[PDB]
Order: C-alpha cells, then structure tokens, then sequence
C-alpha cells in the first residue's frame, strides 16, 4: 500500500490563488485632504449633508 | 436660516420648556398684537416676550 501527491495540479491551484491574492493585497489609493467627519457642535444643514 | 433650526429641533425630539426669571428692569413686558388672538383677546407668542 502506498500514497503520493501530484505536483502539477497542486502548483496550478496554488498559482491561481496566489494571483488572486496579489491582485487584492497591496494595492491602495492615496487620499490626502478630505472633509471633517467628527463634530463637537451642532450647526445645521451643512453638517447634516457631510454626515449623510 | 429656517432649515437649520427646523433640523435642530427635529433632531432634538422634544419641546420641553423651563421658565427662567430674567431681570428685565425698567421696561414693559408681555405686549399684545391684534394679529394673534387667543380666545377673544389679543395675544402674542407664548414662549417669547415683547419688551416695550
Ligand atoms: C435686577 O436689577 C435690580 C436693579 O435695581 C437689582 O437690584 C437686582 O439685584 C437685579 N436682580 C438680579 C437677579 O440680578
Ligand atoms: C407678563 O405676563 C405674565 C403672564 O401673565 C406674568 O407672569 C408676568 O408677571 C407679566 N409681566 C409683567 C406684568 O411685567
């Protein structure tokens, strides 16, 4: 009795998963100056629009 | 700025009023207009004081 592994199919699956991961992980956009997202007072409709 | 006050009061969710005793020396308080008729006599806004 014996057991063994197949390398070609294993490598194909690993390569596809690694391609997906490389397409997802590490790609990030840069945003520098944006609007205020926390407020200490209430002032009306402009702050409401920003929150919305 | 009507919209800001409307939004602020709507978000507050109450009309609770506590009466304070301002000094208001040397003037005539209350004051009534013919446009606001409460019952049969002239009146004014209930929560605002017209100083004359
Ligand atoms: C209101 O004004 C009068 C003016 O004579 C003063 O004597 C009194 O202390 C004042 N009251 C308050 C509560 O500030
Ligand atoms: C104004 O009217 C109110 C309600 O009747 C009363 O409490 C207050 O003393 C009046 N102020 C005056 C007469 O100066």
């Amino acid at each position: 009795r014996g057991q063994a592994a197949d390398l070609k199919s294993t490598q194909a699956a690993i390569d596809q998963i690694n391609g997906i991961l490389n397409r997802l992980i590490g790609k990030t956009n840069e945003k520098f100056h944006q609007i205020e997202k926390e407020f200490s007072e209430v002032e009306g409709r402009v702050q409401d629009l920003e929150k919305y | 700025d009507y919209a800001s006050l409307r939004s602020l009061v709507a978000s507050s969710g109450t009309l609770e009023f506590k009466n304070e005793s301002f000094n208001w020396t040397g003037v005539k308080q209350n004051g009534t207009s013919s446009a606001c008729i409460r019952g049969s006599s002239s009146s004014f806004f209930s929560r605002l004081n017209w100083l004359t």
